[PDB]
RNA sequence: UGCUGUUGCUGUUAAAGGGUUCGUAGUUGAACUGUGGGCUGUGCAGUUCCUGGUCCCGUCCAUGUCGGAUUUG
RNA sequence: AGUGUGGAGAUCGAAGAUGAUUAGAGACCAUUGUAGUCCACACUGCAAACGAUGACACCCAUGAAUUGGGGAUCUCUAUUCGCACGGGAAUAUCCUCAGCACACGCGAAAGCUUUGAGGUUACAGUCUCAGGGGGGAGUA
């Protein structure tokens, strides 16, 4: 997922996270840059084994589309219900 | 899995506890949450949109495995006592009164604290917590008026933040909802404590 | 006074990609605006179009996947001989790997890489990284 | 001084072995707020330090002129990471101290590409980049292998600590002011991880923060 | 040099009027444009309160449920004549922009 | 006449830590000071003993910064015992909670629609 | 020396938008005549038939209104 | 503002006169006063003629307002006035076009912002005007 050497050796220093809204890389120096981990649920309403986590870039929180963007993602993920 | 859908008691309470009513005016955001007007001018919130933001919040919080990470705040007296007991039942840390600028961003201080998550009553009257939450990579879960500035606010629940009764439910419904998930409370029955126990003091 | 209908088209795509929009609605579609977009779509920098009929000049609605850094038009449309791909590769593209320069050739609108292999030269239209 | 007492969760996970590298701290974008986080993670014999500029600065008061010394430090492993701190003091020796520190607090990842077929190890910046600290912006262009660093005296050092062997530059502005020139080249080196190249588009799978996995190990250290 | 006001001290934006016939200044005579000049509308009592009790006493018709007349005048001041009279004073940069308008 | 933060502060540690000092008497509340406190000078205690009685006396007026350990009775003075009350006093046992013409159009669109015991005006 | 700037400058305040409008030489100038098909073998993405792991229906309770279970359902 | 020929000539008023002020002071202040200020017909074209911001086109988020025109209400429908310039006038809610104005990004900074100085080293929508250290000099 990074630039590979002709010999196949992965050359990257690290592979940054990408905003799940804007698809922008999250930079080391970006201090909004949130993860939001929603606990995944199963019947009877108990938490088990929840991997679904959102990444939002510093840009987007400061305009206040973080909320609008997390509605869009949780709906594509099915964590939410349109009605 | 139709569980964590709202149901007739949930709705009644809000409709009874008036959490569904907004301030007269309106921000750009928090329009999708607003439903129509009254003749008094107030805005009315979808009980649907409101609700799903609650379990979403509650799913964020039940995914915090050390509840001393979560940090609940307000500067509003009306939201001071609600903070308090919610923080007991769920376990969360809490700070009311006047948020001291610098608690998140000053190392050397002793009162320095590093939460994962923040919860704020009011996105206005707490701008000092949200702001510094933006320096330290802290997601935010805010109870929001129709007005609330959503700057740096990742997950916003529509509510009455005004008035004592309206807030106390909204932490009462969270803690109830959070605990139906974590900490094993019996979903089949009404829960133990009383809302009366989340309300502001004055003698 | 719409001088170039690509100039207007690819700015909007450019300046509405910089804002993170999920879709753009572009005012005057044209045979060149489509063929340019279908080159963007070949390399993965745009999802989908709708070309809507107004009976006059369409309106393109493009789904952005977030992968465009910029879209230019080169306005006077300078020529390229197949030896001149190195100027344009050098001046207008960020690296010698991942950019693309779009040309009009006898064979049509195509990349500078689709052109080197077919050996045509032509006139420059724009770029996208 | 003594064995030193971590003030922040990440300083704790650093002092315990359970954060082993900066690229874990860089990935989950986190403030490095206490420098000894750097001294652990980078093996020594690697970090290398110099002072770019030291110049006196004068607040006008009644009577004389209060003079402070503003000082710029530059730190990096000649692979990857670089940082540039700039601090002030009432005398040089103090300024050089605080500068040494703030350079370790600001270390930032640098990306390294090729100019051509990808062979051996990366010698250059992957793409054209600018950064601008003032009137003065410093453009960094990829370069064929072996050209060497083409740049002023000052950005040669900043570019040598980051590990870039081959780059062409040009710097517009008033470049005489090394306050800005030093941060402008730096801000340009930052952007090398901001830019999304078709390589980097595929879904990564999320991971959990170090302080979220080890949150338990943190609560027993706090409490 | 530096612009001190977005407004340039006028009620006149660019692409509005362009001329605005000038008026004389109360107290001075300075001609200034009717936008520039600082207006105040006054409504002043003819008589000081302790002078009213005297006269309001001495009158057959006046002074019970009926009051005395007042002096009604607008005043338009040169920006110099206004500062010297203290009707307006300089204000700190942060506070320069405040409009009282009329509210109650 | 004005007391330095040193007088102010130490005197807040006494009242925080001693309820032996009670009477509004400067003289009683003084003789408890000097044995317990070492300020090395008299005026300090004379100041401290003067302000220490301001604090105590005022405590009877209401709360004062550096609040006493009596908060135990303060807190638990909250008596949560009520019939239900408010929550189910709100449904008012067959008396529908007031609901607007919209908040009806809210409910009738909801899947849940209108929860029982809900009226309009 | 990107201090002559096509690549490549600057013009609110540093030097620099004509006081406004009309207007010739000159430069620039909107969309359209236009996804060619079918057959074979092979790589991709979006209705036969088989699942019983869901919600809906229903049952039992009835619970004044936030239990539920129930088998074929 | 000037200039030319006729008119007009109330007010104010370059030049001028007089009294004060002042070490001096036609200055600033006061009483005056000519050209002028006003008008018609001709010239002049010399402004901080300013938004110190060329013209045409596109993209661009928010809150309360405002002036024209139009539409709906006759989920928003409603208020006050009552042949005669009137099946009307204004208002309220909402929308809309067109005008003057009170988040990104950029900028040396002051600041600018769907009324750009934004969308520019990731440099390219079109035409045009002016600038190239300060003086000398807008002079010869």
């Amino acid at each position: 997922i990074g630039m590979f050497n002709e010999e196949g050796e992965n050359v990257d220093l690290y592979i940054p996270r990408k905003c799940h809204a804007t698809n922008t890389l999250i930079e080391a120096h970006d201090h909004a840059a949130v993860q939001i981990s929603i606990a995944n649920v199963g019947p009877n309403g108990v938490i088990n084994g929840t991997t679904t986590t959102l990444c939002i870039a510093g840009y987007l929180r400061s305009q206040g589309e973080s909320d609008h963007a997390i509605n869009h993602i949780t709906i594509d993920r099915g964590i939410m219900r349109i009605k | 899995s139709k569980v964590l859908r709202m149901k007739e008691s949930d709705a009644q309470k809000l409709l009874a506890m008036r959490c569904h009513i907004g301030t007269r005016n309106q921000s750009s955001a928090m329009k999708k949450y607003i439903y129509g007007r009254t003749a008094e001018g107030s805005h009315i919130i979808d009980v649907h949109m409101m609700w799903e933001k609650l379990i979403l919040a509650a799913r964020v919080i039940a995914a915090v495995e050390n509840p001393k990470d979560v940090c609940v705040c307000s500067s509003r007296l009306y939201g001071t006592r609600a903070i308090y007991k919610f923080s007991q039942h769920v376990g969360t840390s809490f700070h009311g009164g006047r948020f001291i600028p610098g608690t998140f961003t000053n190392q050397i201080q002793k009162k320095f604290v590093q939460p994962r998550v923040l919860v704020v009553t009011d996105p206005r009257t707490d701008h000092q917590a949200i702001r510094e939450a933006s320096l330290v990579n802290i997601p935010v879960i805010a109870l929001c008026d129709t007005d609330a500035p959503l700057e740096y606010v990742d997950i916003a629940i529509p509510c009455n933040n005004r008035g004592i009764k309206s807030i106390g439910m909204m932490y009462w419904l969270l803690a109830r909802e959070v605990l139906r998930l974590r900490g094993t409370i019996v979903r089949s029955v009404p829960w133990e404590e009383k809302v009366d126990l989340f309300f502001y003091r004055d003698p | 006074t719409m001088m170039s209908v690509l100039a207007n088209a690819l700015r909007t795509i450019a300046s509405a990609e910089r804002r993170g929009k999920r879709q753009v609605l572009i005012r005057p579609s044209s045979k060149v605006v489509v063929k340019f977009l279908q080159v963007m779509q070949k390399h993965g920098y745009i999802g989908e179009f709708e070309i809507i009929d107004d009976h006059r000049a369409g309106k393109i609605v493009v789904n952005l996947n977030g992968r465009l850094n910029k879209c230019g038009a080169i306005c006077p449309r300078f020529d390229c001989a197949t030896t001149d791909y190195e100027k344009w590769m050098k001046n207008i593209l960020p690296s010698r790997q991942f950019g693309f320069v779009v040309l009009t050739t006898s064979l049509g609108i195509m990349d500078h890489e689709e052109a080197r292999s077919r050996n045509t030269g032509g006139k420059v239209l724009g770029f996208f990284y | 001084e003594k064995e030193w007492v971590p003030c922040t969760k990440l300083g704790r996970l650093v002092k315990a072995q359970k954060v082993t590298s900066l690229e874990e701290i860089f990935l989950f974008s986190m403030p490095i707020k206490e420098h000894q986080i750097v001294d652990t993670l980078i093996a020594e014999g690697q970090l290398h330090d110099e002072m770019m500029k030291i110049y006196p600065v004068q607040k006008a008061t009644s009577a004389g002129q209060r003079t402070r010394f503003k000082a710029f430090n530059v730190v990096g492993d000649c692979d990857g990471h670089i940082g540039i701190g700039a601090r002030v003091g009432k005398e040089v020796s103090l300024a050089i101290r605080a500068s040494m520190i703030a350079a370790k607090l600001n270390i930032v990842p640098v990306r390294r590409g090729y100019w051509g077929n990808k062979i051996g190890e990366p010698h250059t910046i992957p793409m054209k980049v600018t950064g601008k600290c003032g009137s003065v912006a410093v453009r960094l262009v990829p370069a064929p292998r072996g050209t060497g660093i083409v740049a002023a005296p000052v950005p040669k050092k900043i570019l040598e600590f980051a590990g870039v062997e081959d780059v062409y530059t040009s710097s517009r502005g008033k470049t005489r002011t090394h306050g800005n020139l030093i941060m402008a080249t730096f801000y340009a080196l930052r952007k090398t991880y901001g830019f999304l190249t078709p390589d980097l588009w595929a879904d990564t799978e999320p991971s959990r923060d170090p302080t979220d996995e080890h949150a338990e190990l943190l609560a027993e250290m706090t409490t | 040099m530096t612009t001190k006001r977005r407004n340039h001290g006028r009620s006149k934006p660019a692409h509005s009027r362009g001329r605005v016939k000038p008026i004389h200044c109360f107290n001075c005579g300075r001609l200034t444009p009717k936008d520039k000049a600082v207006g105040r509308f006054v409504v002043r009592r003819m008589l000081d309160a302790a002078s009213a009790r005297d006269v309001a006493e001495a009158s057959p018709v006046y002074g019970a449920n009926f009051p005395m007349p007042k002096l009604y005048m607008k005043q338009r001041f040169c920006i110099a004549c206004a500062i010297h009279s203290r009707t307006v004073r300089a204000r700190p940069v942060g506070n320069r922009k405040i409009r009282y308008t009329k509210k109650v | 006449k004005i007391r330095t933060k040193t007088v102010k502060r130490a005197s807040r540690q006494v009242v925080e830590k001693y309820y032996s000092k009670l009477n509004f008497d400067f003289y009683q509340n003084k003789r408890v000071v000097m044995d317990v406190t070492i300020a090395e000078s008299k005026k300090l205690k004379n100041k401290i003993a003067g302000y220490a009685t301001h604090i105590m006396k005022r405590l009877a007026r209401g709360p004062v910064r550096g609040i006493s350990l009596k908060l135990q009775e303060e807190e638990r003075e909250r008596r949560m015992d009520h019939a239900p009350a408010t929550s189910d006093v709100d449904k008012a046992i067959q008396s529908g909670v007031s609901v607007d013409k919209k908040t009806m159009q809210m409910l009738q669109r909801l899947e849940i629609g209108v929860p029982r015991r809900v009226k309009r005006a």
